């Protein structure tokens, strides 16, 4: 959008292409290191990386799991955390191109609009299926409630990358005309602005709403339980039946087929003539030690 | 008499196998083969023959000759008669050769019989336990004359299943979807494993008889004659008079027992009357996962003018008790019988009205067709009877080819469709509707007259006979052996769905999760008939 817009001579639409991909840039990495470490946390305590062998972690380390919560939720863009703000100047980019006056760039606004909204809801839907097959319910391997808490200072990196995350989330709109100054021209929403604070504030203070009916409506209110299995209509509950993730990404296999389809035939891996040969893996990491050799010490 | 021809040809293909013959009734006939020549027999009246296996069971005769006896009921259907083989298991080895691997009809009566009577068929694949529950002790055989009381309860074992479910086709990476036993618009327990891939039912498989009371035992202990009418009627709400007419036609075909005129085609008209209640009960529940809930409403208002008839002509609802071993019990009167003859119009009136429903085909033409088809090569292998087998291409019905309660004075259509989808199960059960309302129209005015009544025989003890008669679902077949004048000395019962239930593997392969509810009910399982 940043070049399309230099292209145009546009200033507003390459103000905001830059900074919502800048500022995409810098919590995206932010985000995917939380999500890194806190996965590598777990199979530090566990030793599993497969999802579907990694059920229950979310109360052996808690924690790690609130701190995947909020990398899923930053990476996913939900506001006001910082996937959010980046997405949305990336959005204001996308509607400054559909204003712009060429064919080229007016066909191409919207259908970005469509396609990134279908990249949020299979985002928002990956990490929904990751937190519930590995954080949540029972353990699928007697290797997962062995697992005790994290280490210190795992947790300590995890959750200031997580910090950085919800700060880098809040503070949107004191960070972005920091990264005004690197891009350096107004930035332009077309006469709209986002507030991410009032949005955290109306995540924290709405749903305190209900809690305070629930504390008034109720009476003879029993302290609530936790103790039984789930309900699976009479017959007793077992391992194969809860659904995880081979059965969750099913209706996007079933809706998505010509694509992962399109997986398959664009695979030119069996036209390369050397490709299957015995140490072709180990040949490329011995030209790999001669490569690295060679080429620093010419800079020194 | 009938069944020379079959009894000549098994003579002439086996020659000294048939040890004792003897005539039931005129259409009724059993043989005692050799033990060890059992298969081959039964799978030569089966195959050769055409002879379907309509229902095969144990006895204790242990104190009559010193032998267990497997009785193989056969229905000959090329005239068309009954056939029984017996066998003469020994008792201190209780051990008989098996039918399972020749004839596949013969898969749940030999599963019944290594729990209610301990014998074992050897050569059966399917070992699994399959009416006594998963908590009862192992060597209590209760159907055994000298096992337990009918009243001792035993200890249960666990408290959690240890039924084991088999995948063909599936893996150990498949979901499994449960369907019962407490689910919701079942209304009935029975638990089903759906080994699904997405929506898709790769393999299904099933537990049953959860309703198992076990009346089995009942009826020959603490109950008489007149009594398991009360019995039958009590199994399921909507066969009662299927079950009753089943079980007094066996006991009045083990004597003589010449019932007055009227009192045999009143118990047709009354048999006809309930396939009103069931069908559109069952074409009500076809439209609540086809989609329309007003077309189920509207079939409920229609069955309760149905029902209405059943308020006059009985004057209960469900459960009733209107036949005894001699005859009927309430009698019916002129102006209920002129009346129920335009309710029967006004149904016909009503009926073809809602029919067009399916006359407007949208998700009766997408929903209903292609699923859950049933292969008349496999229905004719496991022996089917009800609506399934006559839409899958067979005229397999007990009212044309043994007409029971004088059938045979009414007018008899036997409707087959070529199709076997859900939407040909249910064309299969509309030309029923308006099959039953011809003979409620031809029924009630033309009465014979006479007598109801006819009591004070006596019972002749070691008498057997066969009963049937066409339920909605199918036929029930009832042998009942006479022990002495007041009790039973032994009463089996199969249920029209007993022969329908170990094909729903069969039809729930290949489909998807959504529909598989409507596959059940394009059946209409009665589950308390079948669980006994
Ligand atoms: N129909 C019916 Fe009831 C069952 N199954 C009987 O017979
Ligand atoms: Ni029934």
């Amino acid at each position: 959008a940043g070049v399309t817009g230099i292209a145009l001579e546009q200033p507003a639409l390459i103000a905001l292409g830059l900074v919502g991909g800048l500022y995409h840039l810098l919590n995206h990495s932010l985000f995917k290191s939380v999500l890194f470490l806190g996965a590598g946390s777990v199979w530090f305590r566990t030793g599993h990386r497969d999802i579907e062998k990694l059920g229950g972690i979310g109360k052996k380390m808690p924690v790690i799991s609130i701190a995947m919560l909020v990398g899923l939720m930053a990476m996913a863009a939900l506001p006001p955390l910082n996937g959010f703000a980046g997405e949305w100047v990336i959005y204001q980019s996308f509607f400054k191109l559909s204003n712009s006056g060429a064919f080229v760039a007016r066909l191409l606004g919207p259908l970005l609009a469509v396609g990134l909204a279908i990249t949020g809801a299979l985002a928002v839907m990956c990490m929904a299926k990751v937190y519930g097959v590995t954080f949540l319910g029972a353990p699928r391997t007697k290797e997962a409630e062995n697992a005790t808490c994290a280490p210190l200072l795992m947790s300590v990196s995890v959750v200031a990358l997580a910090i950085c995350c919800v700060i880098g989330g809040v503070a949107a709109p004191w960070l972005l005309p920091m990264l005004s100054a690197a891009v350096p021209l107004p930035l332009e929403p077309a006469n709209t602005t986002v507030s991410q604070p009032m949005i955290t504030l109306l995540l924290i203070a709405c749903p305190l709403l209900p809690f305070i009916i629930m504390a008034i409506c109720k009476g003879d209110r029993l302290p609530s339980r936790s103790r039984g299995a789930a309900w699976v209509c009479g017959y007793d509950h077992e391992k194969s039946m809860v659904i995880t993730a081979h059965g969750f990404a099913m209706p996007v296999k079933q809706a998505f087929a010509p694509v992962l389809k399109l997986r398959k035939w664009l695979n030119p891996v069996s036209l390369v003539p050397g490709w299957q040969c015995e140490g072709s893996a180990l040949l490329f990491r011995r030209m790999a030690l001669v490569e690295l050799a060679v080429l620093v010490v010419i800079i020194v | 008499k009938l069944g020379q021809h079959y009894l000549a040809a098994l003579n002439e293909a086996f020659p000294g196998v048939v040890l004792d013959h003897a005539w039931q009734t005129k259409d009724q006939l059993t043989v005692t083969v050799k033990v060890n020549y059992l298969p081959e027999v039964v799978e030569f009246l089966y195959y050769k023959q055409g002879g379907w296996l309509s229902v095969l069971f144990g006895n204790d005769e242990r104190k009559l000759n010193g032998h267990y006896a497997v009785y193989y009921v056969l229905s000959m259907e090329k005239t068309k008669c009954w056939i029984t083989v017996r066998v003469e298991v020994d008792a201190n080895k209780p051990e008989y050769p098996s039918v399972t691997p020749r004839v596949p009809a013969a898969v749940w009566g030999e599963r019944e019989v290594r729990d209610m009577y301990g014998l074992i068929p050897v050569g059966l694949p399917d070992e699994r336990r399959l009416v006594l529950p998963d908590d009862w002790p192992d060597e209590l055989y209760p159907l055994r004359k000298d096992s337990m009381d009918y009243r001792q309860r035993p200890a249960p074992t666990t408290d959690a299943e240890t039924y084991e479910f088999i995948n063909e086709l599936g893996d150990k990476k498949n979901n499994v979807v449960p369907i019962g036993p407490l689910h919701v618009t079942s209304d009935e327990p029975g638990h089903f494993r759906l080994f699904v891939d997405g929506e898709n039912i790769i393999d299904a498989d099933y537990r049953l008889f959860y309703v198992h009371r076990g009346m089995e035992k009942l009826a020959e202990t603490r109950m008489g004659y007149n009594e398991v009418t009360f019995l039958s009627d009590r199994v399921c709400g909507i066969c009662g008079f299927a079950h009753s007419t089943a079980y007094t036609t066996s006991v009045e075909n083990a004597m003589g027992i010449q019932v007055p005129e009227r009192a045999q085609m009143i118990r047709a008209i009354l048999l006809e009357v309930e396939r009103l209640h069931s069908h559109l009960l069952n074409l009500g529940l076809a439209c609540h996962f086809t989609g329309f809930d007003s077309g189920f409403m509207q079939f409920f208002r229609v069955r309760e003018t149905s029902m209405k008839m059943a308020e006059i002509l009985t004057g209960a609802r469900k459960t009733y008790g209107l036949n005894l071993i001699g005859g009927i019990r309430r009698d019916l009167l002129k102006d209920d019988m002129i009346q129920t003859r335009q309710l029967a119009q006004q149904m016909r009136r009503e009926v073809q009205e809602l029919v067009d429903v399916l006359l407007s085909t949208p998700n009766m033409e997408q929903r209903t067709v292609g699923i859950g088809r049933l292969d008349p090569e496999i229905a004719r292998d496991f022996s089917n009877v009800g609506p399934m087998v006559r839409a899958s291409g067979h005229a397999r019905d007990t009212r044309a080819d043994h007409p029971f309660v004088g059938y045979g004075l009414l007018p008899m259509e036997v409707h087959s469709e070529q199709g076997c989808d859900v939407i040909s199960r249910l064309k299969v059960r509309i030309n029923e509707v308006y099959t039953a309302l011809n003979m409620i129209d031809y029924g009630l005015d033309n009465l014979p007259g006479g007598p109801l009544m006819v009591e004070g025989f006596t019972y002749i003890p070691h008498r057997f006979a066969l009963g049937f008669a066409e339920a909605p679902r199918g036929d029930d077949i009832h042998w009942s052996m006479t022990g002495d004048n007041q009790k039973l000395y032994r009463w089996r019962c199969r249920a029209a769905t007993y022969a329908n239930w170990p094909t729903l593997r069969y039809m729930l392969r290949g489909n998807t999760v959504s529909d598989a509810p409507l596959i059940i009910g394009s059946l209409d399982p009665c589950y308390s008939c079948t669980d006994r």
